[PDB]
C-alpha cells in the first residue's frame, strides 16, 4: 500500500489546512497549493477518502470548540454568542468549499451526497443548534422575547430575526427546521396566550369592543412577523388568531344579551355591525353564524 | 452600411500578449507571468476564488504554479482573453488536463475534439 | 458539440457585478466603477488616460462631464462585450459618444442606425 | 464672433498645457479635460489653427529654449546635452500627441500634414540637430572622439550610440539623416585615415606585421559598428577599409622583398601563409593574385 500512502499524504495537508482555516489563521495558507492537493485526490478516484475526511475534520471542530464556546454562554449573551459562532461557520465553510470545489464539480453529485457548504450547514445544525440544553435554550429564549414583548416590554427584534433566518437556513433550502425547532412551539405557545386573553376581553363585556381587540391582535401579529419571523408564518400565526379568539367565541359575540347583532341590529349601529362583518367572514361558518342569529330575530316580529 | 466584425478578443488578447496594465503575476515552472485579476476571476471559477480570499495569492498579487508546462499555460492564458486556443491540437492532451483544473468548460470540450 | 463563445457574457459580468474594480469614472456626478485593462484595450484615449502621469492616473478617477450615464452606460457596455442593445434610442449621442473616445465599430454599428 | 471667442479660449488653455508638458510639470493636468479641448476644436472644424498653433508653440520652445541649451554647452558635455534635450522632446512630444489624439485621427492625413509625433520630429531635427551650428559641431565631435580611438584612447562609447539612434529616429522609418549627417561623413574619414595608415604600416617592410596589423583593424572596425554605430552601416565600413588595406596593396604584398610570399614560401613560414590566405581571400581579386606570384616560384623549381 503505497498509494494509500501518498493519497493519506494529501489528505493530511489538507486537514492541517482546514483547521487553520476554522481558528481563522487563513491568511498563511495558499488557495494555489489547497485546491491543487484537493483536485489530487478527486481527480485520482479518492473523493470518498477527501469527503468522509471533511465529515471528521468539520465535526471534530464543531463539536469540541464551536459548542462548547456556545454552552459557555447559556443565561450570558446566548443569541449573540449563538449568531457569533454561526457567522464564523458560514464564513469558515465559504472558504472551504471553495477549496473542495472541483469535488462540488465532479464527485458531489454523481455520488448522490450533499455538496460541501450543505454537509457543513448539517453538521452545524445537529452538532450546534440542536444539542439538547443549546436547542432547549435557544427555542425558549425566542419565545420568553415573544411573550414579553407581547406584556409590553422592549426586546431584540434583530436577534430574533438572526436566530429564524438561521433556523431557514439549516433546512436546507426548506422550512423543516425552522418550523420544527421555533414555529411548531410558537403557535402552540401562542395559542395558549390568546385564548387566555380572550378570556380578558369577555370581562370587557362588549361585543364591539371585543371585535376591535382582536382586529388589533391580528395586526400586532402580523406586523411581528414582518419585522422578527420568517414571512412564511404569516398566514399560519393568522389562523390560530382567528380560531382562538373567533372560531371559539363567535356565538358568544354574535348572541349578546346587550352588545350582541340584535342590539346593535335595533339600536342602528351600522359601524358596528360593519366591524363585526368584516372579523367574522374571516373563519368557516362566521357568516352563517350571523345570519342564523339574525335569521331567528327577522323571523320573529310576525 | 457595413458594420465590421466584432474585435473583443484580439483587443483583450492585446493585454496578454504585451503585459499592458497588469496587476498580478504568475510563477509558472520559474518563468514569470503577468495577468490580470478581474479577467482571471471572470473565465475561472478557480482564479476567481483564489483572488476573492484573504489568502497568500491575494496578499502578495502572485499565484506559484508548478502543475502545468508553461507552453500549456500560455495557450490556457490565451484562451482566457480571447477564447482561442491556436496550438490546440499538439498539446491537446496536457491542455485537457489544465482546462478541467481551472473550470474552463468550453476549452475543455475543444480539447475533448482529439 | 462545441458551445459558442462566452468571453463576452462573462467579461459583461465584472462591469455589472464590479467585481475586482479598480477606477472610478464620476460621470455627471454619478460614480461608476470600472478596470483599467480593459478600458485601455478597447479605446486609445482612455489607454493614453491611464498610461500618462495626469490627475486621471494618479487618484484612479475619471471626471466626465459630456456624456449622459445612460448614453455612458451603453458605451461601457459596449466596451465590455461589443454589444450595445439599446443603441437604438440613443443612436444619435453614443455615435458622438463613441468618436470622442475614438470606440470605432461603435461609432459604425451607431451610423448604420441613424441611416435608418 | 462669440463662437470665435470661445474657440480662442481653448487654445489658449491647450497652448498654456503644451508648455507646461513642456517644462516637465505633468502631473497637475487632467488628460481628459485636455483631450475633451482639443476634441471640440477640431469637431467644430478648427483642425487648421489648433495644427498651425501647435507648430508655433513647438517650434518657439525648441528655438527659444531647447537650442539655447545645446548652444550654451559648445565645449562642456556637447553630446549629453543634445542627448537630454532629445529625449526630453521625446517625452513631451508621447503626452502632446496623445491630447491632440483626435487631430492625429480625422484631420491630419485628411489634410495632407504630418502627424504630431512626426511634425516634432520635423522641428526638431530642423531647428536643433540640422540648425548649422550644432550639426556642425555634433559631426565634429563624433568623428573626432572615433578618430582618437583609432590613435589608442578610450572614448564615451555610449554617447555615440544615443547620438546615432537619435539620427536615425530622425530619418522617419528611414535612415537619410544618419546616412548624410554622420555615415557619409565617417565612410570619408576613415577612408582617408586607412589610406595613411596603410603607407604608415607598409614603411615597416614586413608582410605579416602589416597582416596581423590589418586583421586586427579590420576585426576592430567591426566591433565598433556592431555595439555603437548603426548595424546597417557594417558593409560600407567593411568595403572601405577591405578597399584601402588589402585591394589597393594586394600585389605589393605579394611580392614584397624578404617578406613576400615566396620569402615564405622557401622559408616554410606556414603561420605566415595561413594569415594572408584569410586576408586575401576577403578581396576580389586577392587569391587570383597570391596564385599568380606563387606560380612565378613553382615555376624556377
Amino acid at each position: 500500500t503505497m498509494d494509500e500512502k501518498y493519497v493519506n499524504s494529501i489528505w493530511d495537508l489538507l486537514k492541517n489546512a482546514i483547521q487553520e482555516i476554522q481558528r481563522k489563521n487563513n491568511s498563511g495558507l495558499s488557495f494555489e497549493e489547497l485546491y491543487r492537493n484537493a483536485y489530487t485526490m478527486v481527480l485520482h478516484k479518492h473523493g470518498e477518502k477527501l469527503y468522509t475526511g471533511l465529515r471528521e475534520v468539520v465535526t471534530e471542530h464543531l463539536i469540541n470548540k464551536v459548542r462548547e464556546d456556545v454552552l459557555n454562554s447559556l443565561n450570558n449573551n446566548f443569541l449573540q454568542t449563538l449568531n457569533q459562532a454561526w457567522n464564523d461557520h458560514q464564513t469558515a465553510m465559504v472558504m472551504i468549499r471553495d477549496i473542495l470545489m472541483y469535488m462540488d464539480r465532479v464527485y458531489v453529485q454523481q455520488n448522490n451526497v450533499e455538496n460541501v457548504y450543505n454537509l457543513g450547514l448539517i453538521i452545524f445544525r445537529d452538532q450546534v443548534v440542536r444539542y439538547g440544553c443549546i436547542r432547549d435554550h435557544l427555542r425558549q429564549t425566542l419565545l420568553d422575547m415573544i411573550a414579553r414583548e407581547r406584556k409590553g416590554e422592549v426586546v431584540d427584534r434583530g436577534a430574533i430575526r438572526n436566530a429564524c433566518q438561521m433556523l431557514m437556513i439549516l433546512g436546507l433550502e426548506g422550512r423543516s427546521v425552522y418550523e420544527e425547532d421555533f414555529e411548531a412551539p410558537f403557535l402552540e405557545m401562542s395559542a395558549e396566550f390568546f385564548q387566555m386573553e380572550s378570556q380578558k376581553f369577555l370581562a370587557e363585556n362588549s361585543a364591539s369592543v371585543y371585535i376591535k381587540k382582536v382586529e388589533a391582535r391580528i395586526n400586532e401579529e402580523i406586523e411581528r412577523v414582518m419585522h422578527c419571523l420568517d414571512k412564511s408564518t404569516e398566514e399560519p400565526i393568522v389562523k390560530v388568531v382567528e380560531r382562538e379568539l373567533i372560531s371559539k367565541h363567535m356565538k358568544t359575540i354574535v348572541e349578546m344579551e346587550n352588545s350582541g347583532l340584535v342590539h346593535m341590529l335595533k339600536n342602528g349601529k351600522t359601524e358596528d355591525l360593519g366591524c363585526m362583518y368584516k372579523l367574522f367572514s374571516r373563519v368557516p361558518n362566521g357568516l352563517k353564524t350571523m345570519c342564523e342569529c339574525m335569521s331567528s330575530y327577522l323571523r320573529e316580529q310576525g | 452600411v457595413k458594420v465590421p466584425e466584432c474585435r473583443l478578443a484580439d483587443e483583450l488578447g492585446g493585454l496578454w500578449e504585451n503585459s499592458r496594465f497588469t496587476d498580478c503575476c504568475l510563477c509558472v515552472a520559474g518563468q514569470e507571468f503577468q495577468a490580470h485579476k478581474a479577467i482571471l476571476a471572470a473565465r475561472s471559477p478557480v482564479f476567481s476564488a483564489m483572488f476573492e480570499h484573504e489568502m497568500e495569492e491575494s496578499k502578495k498579487n502572485r499565484v506559484e504554479i508548478n502543475d502545468v508546462e508553461p507552453e500549456v499555460f500560455k495557450e490556457m492564458m490565451c484562451f482566457i482573453y480571447t477564447g482561442k486556443a491556436p496550438n490546440l491540437d499538439k498539446m491537446a492532451d496536457d491542455l485537457l488536463a489544465a482546462a478541467d483544473k481551472y473550470a474552463l468548460e468550453r476549452l475543455k470540450v475543444m480539447c475533448e475534439d482529439a
